[PDB]
């Protein structure tokens, strides 16, 4: 009965600011702290501050100076964060955290404001046939080159060869996403049946089909 | 501004067995009224945290009675009786003692697995990649263990740090594997200049490296 | 705070 919904994903311009909100319902809204963290990746999650919805009082981390500013919109019982002057150290996900019972014992979606001045970009999907084809499993993958922003959405065959699939993790290389997926099969199966991945890239509504074909 | 250290991965825990998830702060957090406020938070792979000890040692309604919670002044545990898959996520420790709140690293709790060796394959710059003028060559590492694993490219004979870029995916839901995938990425002017590609993982299961590699 | 909050 008690749930709190944060705004969606944001993808922002460095400069710009974003208002993420974190609408309240299955208590009273205006009796208990809102706290907001940040997690970062490669850090632990930050605490950026509190509210206090009844009588709006706010204290911050430092740290979360002028970034942060929490604000509280009594009827809707939705709390807002907002950073301003947005950088790239500023990409991570903001958790909202009330502390109904024991601090922080109720969370939030865990938005995921992403700040960039990429442009949407097509992701480049180049099979990954074996070199030279002796053993007895075969391993093929798919290399989505050069996309922005996430996510992609990789499958083999339409999602039915889900065996033993691996999608690894998005690197960005100069503004860039690349990941590569691999898919495992048994020899008989290949070149014998064909192999296909399925990348889709929603941001640039493309969808492609890659045969996993033999090199020449 | 008070400190938490943790590790990043807990003692690799085999289904069934005990484990314990470690937490230091530099200073007490015990409080005037008796209470020491060290916080305990898990956060299962894609989903939002959630309380399970509050005040050192308290269980947060809900949580399985396998959650058990102490400490020593700045030295605190979280021990679970018999692991459960579900029980697989980061466990963050968090002080509520004074602001700012604070929370520790985060620490991944492993799962004991038998040593496995990389099951290497390497791959050749696809037929399109070199029309747009560039060439990656992938190299992948699939399902080893222990994680620690280390891989050098070689071009005819001689490494090259540049132009590599890396992934690692998280232990397994099923092998309690580990994997990862190397890109090296070369002008299709660069790559062509040379004949021979050798992708090369140092891991513990053997003495010499495993090498995959290929020419023209 | 814990001892605020709660």
């Amino acid at each position: 009965q008690v749930q709190l919904q944060q705004s969606g994903p944001e993808l922002v311009r460095p400069g710009a600011s974003v208002k993420i909100s974190c609408k309240a319902s299955g208590y009273t809204f205006t009796d208990y702290y809102i706290n907001w963290v940040k997690q970062r990746p490669g850090q632990g999650l930050e605490w950026i501050g509190w509210i206090f919805p009844r009588n709006g009082n706010t204290k911050y981390n430092e740290k979360f100076k002028g970034k942060a500013t929490l604000t509280v919109d009594k009827s809707s019982s939705t709390a807002f964060m907002q950073l301003s002057s947005l950088t790239s150290e500023d990409s991570a996900v903001y958790f909202c955290a009330t502390t109904v019972s024991y601090v922080m014992d109720y969370w939030g979606q865990g938005t995921t404001v992403t700040v960039s001045s990429a442009k949407t970009t097509p992701p480049s999907v180049y099979p990954l046939a074996p070199g030279s084809a002796t053993n007895s499993m075969v391993t093929l993958g798919c290399l989505v080159k050069g996309y922005f922003p996430e996510p992609v959405t990789v499958t083999w065959n339409s999602g039915s060869l889900s065996s033993g699939v691996h999608t690894f993790p998005a690197v960005l290389q100069s503004d860039l996403y690349t990941l590569s997926s691999s898919v495992t099969v048994p020899s008989s199966t290949w070149p014998s049946e064909t192999v296909t991945c399925n990348v889709a890239h929603p941001a640039s509504s493309t969808k492609v089909d890659k045969k996993i074909v033999p090199r020449d | 501004d008070i400190v938490m250290t943790q590790a990043a991965f807990s003692n690799p825990v085999t289904l069934g067995t005990s484990a314990s998830i470690s937490c230091r702060s530099s200073k007490s957090l015990l409080h005037s009224n008796g209470i020491t406020y060290l916080y305990w938070y898990l956060q299962r792979p894609g989903q939002s945290p959630q309380l399970l000890i509050y005040r050192m040692s308290n269980l947060a309604s809900g949580v399985p009675d396998r959650f058990s919670g102490s400490g020593s002044g700045t030295d605190f545990a979280l021990r679970i009786s018999r692991v459960e898959a579900e029980d697989v996520g980061v466990y963050y420790c968090g002080q509520m003692l004074e602001h700012p709140l604070t929370f520790g690293t985060g620490t991944k709790l492993e799962l004991k697995r038998a040593d496995a060796a990389p099951t290497v394959s390497i791959f050749p710059p696809s037929s399109e990649q070199l029309t747009s003028g560039g060439a990656s060559v992938v190299c992948f590492l699939n399902n080893f263990y222990p994680k620690d694993i280390n891989v050098k490219w070689k071009i005819d004979g001689s490494e090259r740090q540049n132009g590599v870029l890396n992934s690692w995916t998280d232990q397994d839901s099923k092998d309690s594997t580990y994997s990862m995938s190397s890109t090296l990425t070369l002008t299709k002017d660069e790559y062509e200049r040379h004949n021979s590609y050798t992708c090369e993982a140092t891991h513990k299961t053997s003495t010499s490296p495993i090498v995959k590699s290929f020419n023209r | 705070t814990g001892a605020l909050q709660e």
